[PDB]
């Protein structure tokens, strides 16, 4: 509903949004495909582009790479906010290379339809591991390739 | 004292005919049409 009010009254200005999109095996409602589709028939008219994250993935994150016995929604959480303080970093911090709000539709969207891009972050570890790892750039590169990282 | 063989009153006659049946259902659906369809994300045209 709200995507395209927006839209009416904002125009040619920036529409990205955050989204939990859902899980391959879990469920934590019956009637979740129906929700997105619905939603995802606006989303194609009205956001310019689509940050996905899965709630499933980042679990076997806390499983394996940041190994933490019971994640909790907040583990998650503060989880996610690594990547939204990325996100921004170039509105609100100096820098080498800015990339913008416009710069990530226009590199990421080759059509406006073809606009829903997935998102990882990467060192994701503790203490436990990271006085083991040297983490050069080129370690941190591999880790959000890799299809168990995602 | 031989009293005609008299007969009971008054019993379960309405139930007589009575099982009852059941009735039916069959529910089953119809198919929705999706064949209005395109993709737009390529190139028809300026491929030539």
């Amino acid at each position: 509903l709200l995507m395209e009010r927006l839209s009416v009254d904002y125009g040619k200005k920036s529409k990205l949004e955050f989204s939990i999109y859902p899980a391959p095996q879990v469920s934590t409602a019956v009637v979740e495909p129906y929700n997105s589709i619905l939603t995802t028939h606006t989303t194609l008219e009205h956001s310019d582009c689509a940050f996905m994250v899965d709630n499933e993935a980042i679990y076997d994150i806390c499983r394996r790479n940041l190994d933490i016995e019971r994640p909790t929604y907040t583990n998650l959480n503060r989880l996610i906010s690594q990547i939204v303080s990325s996100i921004t970093a170039s509105l609100r911090f100096d820098g080498a290379l800015n990339v913008d709000l416009t710069e990530f539709q226009t590199n990421l969207v080759p059509y406006p339809r073809i606009h829903f891009p997935l998102a990882t972050y990467a060192p994701v570890i503790s203490a436990e591991k990271a006085y083991h790892e040297q983490l050069s750039v080129a370690e941190i590169t591999n880790a959000c390739f890799e299809p168990a990282n995602q | 004292p031989d009293l005609k063989n008299v007969k009971s009153k008054i019993g379960s006659t309405e139930n007589l005919k009575h099982q009852p049946g059941g009735g039916k259902v069959q529910i089953i659906n119809k198919k929705l049409d999706l064949s209005n369809v395109q993709s737009k994300c390529g190139s028809k045209d300026n491929i030539k």
